[PDB]
RNA sequence: GCUGCAUGGCUGUCGUCAGCUCGUGUUGUGAAAUGUUGGGUUAAGUCCCGCAACGAGCGCAACCCUUAUCCUUUGUUGCCA
RNA sequence: AAGGCGGCCCCCUGGACGAAGACUGACGCUCAGGUGCGAAAGCGUGGGGAGCAAACAGGAUUAGAUACCCUGGUAGUCCACGCCGUAAACGAUGUCGACUUGGAGGUUGUGCCCUUGAGGCGUGGCUUCCGGAGCUAACGCGUUAAGUCGACCGCCUGGGG
RNA sequence: GGGCGUAAAGCGCACGCAGGCGGUUUGUUAAGUCAGAUGUGAAAUCCCCGGGCUCAACCUGGGAACUGCAUCUGAUACUGG
């Protein structure tokens, strides 16, 4: 059957909201068409830069935006000439000032947005999903992973059938509520169709 | 100092519900050089891991061999399920004549001379089996000397 | 050990003529009511023997392992191994517990861990819970693999109580080359036993008196070495 | 606008049914088997005993929410011995 | 011997096995061709024919139903004498001989033991079941071998055609 | 130097002529069997040791081989008479 997200169903016990903002029902949308708009117009041009996390707070008279990267060099630019052009835009966005906080990921493996992207931008460079997925689970083991699941579904390998892979060492404990689960997801655009693929990393429990 | 060395790898399948489930298997073959040798069989989805199970598996279930001179004592005839073996001593620097698994468990046993054919079936498993088999009921003069209790002038 | 002292304990009964094997001719007298006879006078000369090699692996300094499932001699065997410090099983032999020691190990470390961590160690965060569950944990792992929690290694030798009851760990002992001390019945096999020894088992005095020699032969052979 | 019979995502279904596997060991020439079967028991592959199996994992259960009782903390916009 | 043989009785007749001797003295085993026997169905002639039942008929069923189901029903099944010589004629395992650990039965003899007895110890023949070594591709066979061996005969050589 | 329970393959069964095979002891024979010798088994070829075309193919000396046949003498364990 279908599964609970492993980030909705532990939101509110172990996975920190990525928006922390509070306001009534009058700014309810409107902030959160905002908070859209930046999440999109940000990853859209930082898809090089590697972005991983963004989490959006709104203090009383402002927006915070920080970023969760593996590469703070080039989203800063040199002296920050690049964050400052992209707080103008970001400001804008929203009609408020912005502040920028770039928190930098030293594993950029056991973070599964990380991950997810790498597989799925291999596949339009033309690597062999097998190969691919299987790189990925060594390296998560290697550099500290208790647990990880790979599943690349979607037209593999240009057959005229979609098939299912997936592949999982160590241990995914999802139906633990105190497990720390990180999950994303991310597709990759080939000639061929479009491939969803499915990252869980384990990372201890409470 | 041992040498260990491959014989065959092999793809087999296990059938579920959701479809196949391949696996790998190696037979492997080890021996010091001098007349103790062993085989190993190991099964993984991997084939690194699959040849590693079988390099242990032959490490233990060692067999010695009485050489006379890098060669067989005498010919001798080994049979397994569906393999016959025929193994006779050959003379010095004929080097060894002998099908594919034969040739690999005869050499790192450390037999140079010898001249091997292989009749009936020839999967890799079963003539490695009979080869061994041949080994081991293979005699050294010495040994049949005390079995006899009549000495060495025979030779 | 003598002829009479085996002849008093009565260990020259065997099984009913219904269960013998066609191995055991060489140490079967008659059958009396359908009760085969086992010569004394065969058994005790290689009773002695082997009771003197296994003076001299315990000259070594041997680690022997003394194995018997049976209720009958439950006790028996407990308190003969612990005399003299050597080690046992008793409540059941698990198979695989000679060839995957290693597994076998991880579980007596857990094991070992528990009882200092638990008993003379700290009883705190009891949480009312999972107490009687990691006391009921120890008692299983006790009766299992309590003989055997300080071996840290494979036994030298062993001593079986019944070939054939025990065939699972002969066929390890085999495997593993450890040599065998064990007693055969009529209805037992003696192919795989190294050194095999022919008496009954189902005498409580009978057990007694084979445990007392091997006792006392391997306390010889410890205080020899002192 | 067409092709869900090219797909991703999402969802229904058996069904919250209790199953799905792996490591080492052992067995079998081998595919594989055993573990996972059997006597009971349980809501459950839950637990126990036996058992060439010893362990382990994903699922069961537990951790999360609410309701059922009490103690402590603050008392207004709620309560009045 | 196989095919096969089932109420009871009488007449004629074959083989088998056991006990203790006597007797012949290798007279033995196997067997190409040859000969004889050989279920059922079938064929010839003459009988017999209750039951059953190919064919055939009718009624159902069914999209159709030359069938399965139902109601009937001739050959045949029965006897005598010939012919046929075929079967999953199977133990799917040629005949003969020797050797190789065991256990429980069935069936038929036979020697003994205080025969005391409504009790046990031996010895044969035939016959089922389980299983050891061994053999087998495996299943399995396993003293009644598919084990270890000898004698001779028959047969086989990819699937179709 | 293969097989026939289930992969192809034990005649449906038996009797039985030819044929194949044959328990055990002594004597004799010497057909099979074995040993020795003698005569043949052409040359070339094949193989070994050499020689000559500058090497090689090629040619060539000797040897071995052609252990097959026949005869004579002898042995008598086994087979046959
Ligand atoms: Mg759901
Ligand atoms: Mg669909
Ligand atoms: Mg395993
Ligand atoms: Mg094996
Ligand atoms: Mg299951
Ligand atoms: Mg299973
Ligand atoms: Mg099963
Ligand atoms: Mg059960
Ligand atoms: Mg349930
Ligand atoms: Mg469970
Ligand atoms: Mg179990
Ligand atoms: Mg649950
Ligand atoms: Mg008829
Ligand atoms: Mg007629
Ligand atoms: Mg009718
Ligand atoms: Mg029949
Ligand atoms: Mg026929
Ligand atoms: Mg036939
Ligand atoms: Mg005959
Ligand atoms: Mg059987
Ligand atoms: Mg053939
Ligand atoms: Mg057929
Ligand atoms: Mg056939
Ligand atoms: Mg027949
Ligand atoms: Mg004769
Ligand atoms: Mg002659
Ligand atoms: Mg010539």
């Amino acid at each position: 059957g279908q599964k609970v997200h492993p980030n909705g169903i532990r939101l509110g016990i172990v996975k920190p909201w990525n928006s922390t903002w509070f306001a009534n029902t009058k700014e309810f949308a409107d902030n959160l068409d905002s908070d859209f708009k930046v999440r999109q117009y940000l990853t859209k041009e930082l898809a090089k830069a590697s972005v991983s996390r963004i989490v959006i707070e709104r203090p009383a008279k402002s927006i915070r935006v920080t970023i969760h990267t593996a590469r703070p060099g080039i989203v800063i630019g040199k002296k920050g000439e690049d964050v400052e052009k992209l707080r103008k835009v970001v400001a804008d966005i929203a009609g408020v000032p912005a502040q920028i906080n770039i928190a930098e990921v030293r594993k950029p493996e056991l973070d599964a947005k990380l991950v997810a992207d790498s597989i799925t931008s291999q596949l339009e460079r033309r690597v062999m999903f097998r190969r691919a997925m299987k790189r990925a689970v060594q390296n998560a083991m290697r550099l500290g992973a208790k647990g990880i699941k790979v599943e690349v579904s979607g037209r593999l390998g240009g057959a005229e059938i979609a098939r299912t892979e997936w592949y999982r060492e160590g241990r995914v404990p999802l139906h633990t509520l105190r497990a720390d689960i990180d999950y994303n997801t991310s597709e990759a655009h080939t000639t061929y169709g479009v491939i969803g693929v499915k990252v869980w990393i384990f990372k201890g429990e409470i | 100092e041992l040498q260990e060395k491959l014989i065959a790898v092999n793809r087999v399948s296990k059938t579920v519900k959701g479809g196949r489930i391949f696996s790998f298997t190696a037979l492997t073959v080890v021996g010091d050089g001098n007349g103790r040798v062993g085989f190993g069989y190991g099964k993984a989805r991997e084939v690194p891991a699959a040849i590693q199970k079988a390099m242990e598996k032959a490490r233990r279930n060692m067999i010695n061999v009485a050489l006379n001179n890098g060669t067989l004592q005498h010919p001798v005839k080994g049979v397994h399920t569906g393999s016959r073996v025929f193994m006779q001593p050959a003379s010095e620097g004929t080097g060894i004549i002998a099908g594919g698994a034969m040739r690999a468990v005869l050499e790192v046993a450390g037999v140079h001379n010898v001249l091997a054919k292989a009749y009936g079936s020839t999967n890799p498993i079963n003539v490695v089996r009979a080869t061994i088999d041949g080994l081991e009921n293979m005699n050294s003069p010495e040994m049949v000397a005390a079995k006899r209790g009549k000495s060495v002038e025979e030779i | 050990v003598s002829m009479r002292d085996m002849l008093k304990a009565g260990v020259h009964f065997g099984h009913q003529t219904r269960y013998w094997n066609p191995k055991m001719k060489p140490f079967i007298f008659g059958a009396r009511n359908k009760v085969h006879i086992i010569n004394l006078e065969k058994t005790v000369p290689m009773f002695n023997e082997a009771l003197a090699e296994l003076n001299k692996i315990a000259s070594r300094k041997g680690k022997i392992l003394f194995v018997g499932t049976k209720r009958a001699a439950s006790e028996a065997v407990k308190d003969a191994a612990l005399s003299c410090d050597q080690f046992f099983v008793n409540h059941r032999w698990l198979g695989g517990m000679l060839t995957n020691w290693k597994t076998v190990r991880q579980s007596i470390k857990r094991l070992k861990d528990l009882e200092t961590q638990s008993q003379d160690g700290t009883f705190d965060k009891l949480t009312k819970k999972e107490a009687l569950m990691r006391t009921r944990e120890l008692e299983k792992l006790e009766n299992s693999l309590g003989g055997i929690k300080d071996m840290g290694g494979l036994p030298d030798a062993l001593f079986v109580i019944d070939a054939d009851h025990e065939h699972i760990a002969i066929k390890e002992a085999n495997n593993l080359g450890i040599p065998v001390f064990a007693i055969v019945d009529t209805n037992s096999d003696p192919d795989g036993v190294d050194f095999v020894i022919p008496g009954n088992d189902d005498a409580i005095r009978a057990v007694t008196l084979y445990l007392g020699a091997v006792a006392a032969t391997v306390r010889e052979g410890r205080s020899q070495d002192l």
